């Protein structure tokens, strides 16, 4: 009587389902980087044409 | 107020039909900028100069 059950202890009020929050999806993206050139070496002038 | 309500409903229906997210449609509808030079803009400079 105190816990509001039946004669055999079965609950008189149906327990709520408590539907979960459920998982979510994941995402990824691209990443870039930048660089410069190398020092220009003075070409040793040959004799050819 | 009803004009705003009907505009919001038509916008949401068309957006759901087009299957576009919120921040993406914000960026692709506003003429604003990110805030500074992007790496892609830097690459454009380094490939244009």
């Amino acid at each position: 009587l105190r816990h509001n059950l039946s004669i055999d202890g079965q609950p008189l009020s149906l327990a709520i389902y408590a539907e979960p929050t459920d998982p979510k999806a994941l995402l990824t993206s691209m990443v870039q980087a930048s660089q410069g050139g190398s020092a220009v070496l003075p070409g040793t002038l040959s004799l050819y044409r | 107020l009803p004009r705003l309500v009907i505009w919001l409903y038509q916008v949401t229906q068309w957006l759901t039909e087009a299957e576009i997210t919120t921040e993406a449609i914000w960026l692709l509808c506003t003429p604003e900028f990110s805030g500074n030079i992007s790496p892609e803009i830097s690459n454009l400079l380094n490939n244009l100069r």
